[PDB]
């Protein structure tokens, strides 16, 4: 009910500056937490670089929902949000 | 000072016509570009008296505000006669609308009105009855550069802007029923206005306010 | 009327409110046993060419009097038509020395009740102007407006800066750019001409004030508190009194005060 | 006062209570560090200066583009698709001047904040790709005015087919169209500038990528700011 469908969301398509820094804190958290990596690692060892390392090839495992004020909420894949 | 008087008389009569205009009633042509030398040949006497009478007057809305608006009826204009407004002229003006099947009717005094007048004013139903002042009316506030236009929404836009914006009827930025746009325009409660404005950022920006 | 010094002037000096006390220099009470001469000599000719024994006279400032461009037979009109018929009035030209202007009361121990009646002669009676204008100033504006070539360029007209408030009363005058007025109190601009001319004063308020020393700020920061000011079609003003009167959670609003 | 003041992913400014203060923050949707002070061009000049920066006619060789900085100077004069579209772009200029001088700035000021800087990607551009040596540059006039025409309709501020959506944003980027019809013109692009097909594409690119990050991101608080 309170879902948008994907061909009906009219977000922006970018990841803003608050989107990026609580995704990189959630990813770097659950790194550190012995999550799987989905990149490889050459020889950073901080969570927080690999955490980056994944945000730049796109392949953090996370949804953002972004609340419309009425109450309705847009789902958008961090593999789909563009990232500058 | 009878030039003077006569001279208010005309620009308050000219923005009475001005603001039937806008309303959505028509008014012809002529009427509208009437020059001061014709209004006081026709209104005004040998003495120089002036008839508040004979300024009384009826229009009915165009074709285009007939489709625009759904909610548009005859309109009758009316001065009075005598400065001061007594209960007596009130209910007098109030029957006279119920015998004359109109939907609205604008009453013009030239000092005050009494409150007992202003008591009875929504015992007219279904007919609206609104009072202006006179001295008010001389200066056309919707002619000045701070004020811009105010456009009155239809119901089918307001519904659209509701769930364009997914908003509620309190929601929205509120301006009130004494706001003299407002009692320009003759809002009622439950009323959206769209107002197109100058913007220094991006030129042209649109607001929208509903009535209180 | 900017073009022309003279128009300009002329307005303004009916636009200036001037009352009887802005002109009137000594007042005295005396006592005239014969209505068809008096004692003083001074006007004994005029009392013999233009015609309850007591009277009021009225003595003026000629610098103060030609000032406000003013004559006697209007002064002399103004005080007859102010009283009706009420109160005999006994007006002289220029050609008298003294500026004196006689007032008996009508006939149908009276010194309480004449006093009062002067009193409320020296306070209440007004001659000309809209009421609320203590002065009125010329103030030559420099504006930028395009040529036959379209070339903007500098032009000087005439406007006036008046103490005090008078909107609507101003706005009605003939000769004035009733699409032009300003006034800087917007509680009186609401009054009279909207809510959205409201904010816009406002925002030209709150920048005058911003920029007067030369400091700039972004117009979107004025515009965010002109709009919360002015979003419930009334003057929300910055305190408890309009701040806590919203639709707010009260845990928010008693965490001010 | 201003303290639970919020920008939501709709583009609105709304208190707490969900009441909306502004249908869009500042009336353009723009954060205030992304924006520098630039001139509008068609603003300030006298009718003859602006006739003679803008109007191109190709019917008279005298008032055309010069020979030497085109490389299709055979195939252009007495040409009557790009005589009409060269006429629409002019008309628009007039339009963009007339809306500017007698709406919004009726005191002829012209140095306003606006986003983009233009004028650093036109330089950047001409470093990038070495436009000097006066080559003859190899860039129709109907390139120019499809590929302008095309960046101002990819200037998104709101998204979304309705009639309301659609309005605010011509209503929002009314402003930052009329500074890029401004600065993109044929005659300056082909004269004053020299770009070429690589040039006009990359600052296209830019501009709408610059354009795009200048917007306000959405959750900002913007009341305590």
């Amino acid at each position: 009910e309170l879902a948008i469908l994907k061909e009906e969301r009219t977000t922006t398509p970018y990841l803003t500056k608050y989107e990026r820094a609580r995704i990189l804190g959630t990813r770097a958290l659950q790194i550190s937490m012995n999550a799987p990596v989905l990149v490889d690692i050459e020889g950073e060892t901080d969570p927080l670089q690999i955490a980056m390392k994944e945000l730049s090839q796109r392949k953090i495992p996370l949804v953002i929902r972004r609340y419309l004020p009425d109450g309705s909420y847009e789902d958008w894949g961090c593999d789909e949000l563009i990232v500058d | 000072d009878n030039n003077r008087i006569i001279s208010r008389l005309w620009r308050s009569f000219r923005t009475v016509k001005e603001m039937a205009a806008d309303r959505g009633y028509f008014i012809s042509q002529e009427e509208m570009d009437q020059s001061l030398e014709e209004f006081r040949s026709k209104i005004c006497d040998s003495m120089g008296n002036p008839q508040r009478k004979l300024m009384s007057f009826l229009a009915n809305p165009t074709p285009e505000a007939l489709e625009k608006y759904s909610d548009l009826g005859t309109l009758w204009v009316e001065f009075c006669d005598e400065p001061s407004v007594g209960i007596k002229t009130m209910r007098n003006f109030c029957l006279r609308i119920q015998e004359k099947n109109f939907s609205t009717g604008i009453f013009i005094y030239q000092n005050n009105i009494t409150p007992s007048a202003n008591k009875m004013i929504p015992t007219v139903s279904p007919a609206i009855i609104e009072t202006f002042q006179e001295s008010d009316l001389v200066v056309n506030i919707t002619h000045h550069e701070l004020v811009p236009k105010h456009i009155r929404l239809s119901d089918g836009e307001k519904s659209q802007l509701l769930q364009r914006y997914k908003l509620k009827e309190s929601q929205l930025p509120r301006i009130q029923r004494e706001d003299p746009v407002a009692r320009y325009l003759g809002l009622k409660r439950g009323q959206v206005v769209k107002i197109i404005r100058r913007s220094e950022t991006s030129g042209r920006y649109a607001s929208y306010r509903i009535c209180l | 009327i900017a073009l022309d010094i003279e128009k300009a002037k002329v307005i303004q000096s009916s636009i200036e409110y001037t009352t009887l006390k802005n002109v009137t220099s000594a007042t005295e009470i005396y006592y005239d046993p014969d209505p068809t001469s008096t004692v003083i000599e001074e006007d004994f000719d005029t009392v013999e060419a233009y015609f309850s024994p007591w009277l009021l006279r009225l003595e003026l400032d000629r610098a103060r009097m030609l000032d406000k461009q003013l004559t006697m037979n209007q002064v002399a009109d103004k005080i007859s038509e102010v009283f009706s018929d009420d109160l005999f009035v006994m007006w002289s030209e220029d050609n008298a020395d003294k500026l004196i202007i006689r007032c008996r009361v009508i006939r149908d121990e009276e010194d309480q009740m004449l006093k009062r009646i002067e009193a409320h002669m020296l306070d209440l009676i007004a001659l000309r102007g809209i009421p609320g204008i203590s002065k009125v100033y010329m103030v030559k504006h420099k504006v930028s407006v395009p040529d036959e070539s379209g070339e903007y360029k500098n032009e000087e007209l005439w406007a006036l800066e008046t103490d005090g408030i008078n909107l609507a009363e101003v706005m009605a005058v003939p000769g004035v750019d009733s699409s032009r007025t300003y006034s800087n109190s917007f509680v009186e601009i609401l009054s009279v001409l909207g809510i959205e001319a409201t904010r816009s004063s406002l925002y030209k308020e709150i920048l005058n004030v911003i920029a007067f020393d030369g400091s700039y700020v972004n117009y979107r920061h004025m515009a965010l508190l002109v709009d919360v000011m002015t979003s419930r079609g009334y003057l929300m003003a910055i305190t408890r009194h309009g701040i806590n009167r919203a639709d707010t959670g009260a845990l928010m609003r008693c965490s001010f005060e | 006062a201003l303290e639970d003041i919020m920008v939501h992913y709709d583009g609105t400014t709304r208190n707490s209570l969900g009441d909306i203060i502004q249908f869009l923050y500042g009336e353009d949707g723009l954060d205030g560090t992304q924006v520098e002070r630039q001139t509008i061009d068609t603003i300030p000049g006298s009718d003859k200066a602006f006739h003679k920066r803008y109007y191109v006619d190709l019917m008279d060789e005298k008032n055309s583009i010069k020979p030497d900085v085109i490389e299709y100077a055979a195939d252009i004069l007495g040409d009557v698709e790009l005589q009409k579209e060269l006429n629409s772009e002019y008309e628009q200029l007039v339009s963009d001047r007339k809306f500017l001088r007698e709406i919004v700035f009726v005191n002829g000021d012209h140095n306003w904040p606006l986003p983009v800087n233009l004028r650093r990607i036109i330089q950047n551009a001409q470093q990038i790709f070495h436009l000097d040596r006066a080559k003859a540059s190899d860039l129709t006039i109907p390139e120019i005015i499809h590929g302008v025409r095309d960046l101002c309709k990819k200037l998104f501020v709101l998204r979304g087919e309705n009639e309301l959506i659609k309005e605010a944003q011509q209503n929002a980027t009314s402003l930052f169209q009329c500074l890029v019809r401004a600065r993109l013109a044929t005659r300056r692009i082909l004269e004053e500038f020299r770009l070429n097909r690589d040039a006009f594409e990359w600052v296209l690119g830019t501009i709408e990528a610059q354009f795009q990050r200048s917007l306000v991101h959405p959750g900002e608080m913007v009341g305590v700011i």
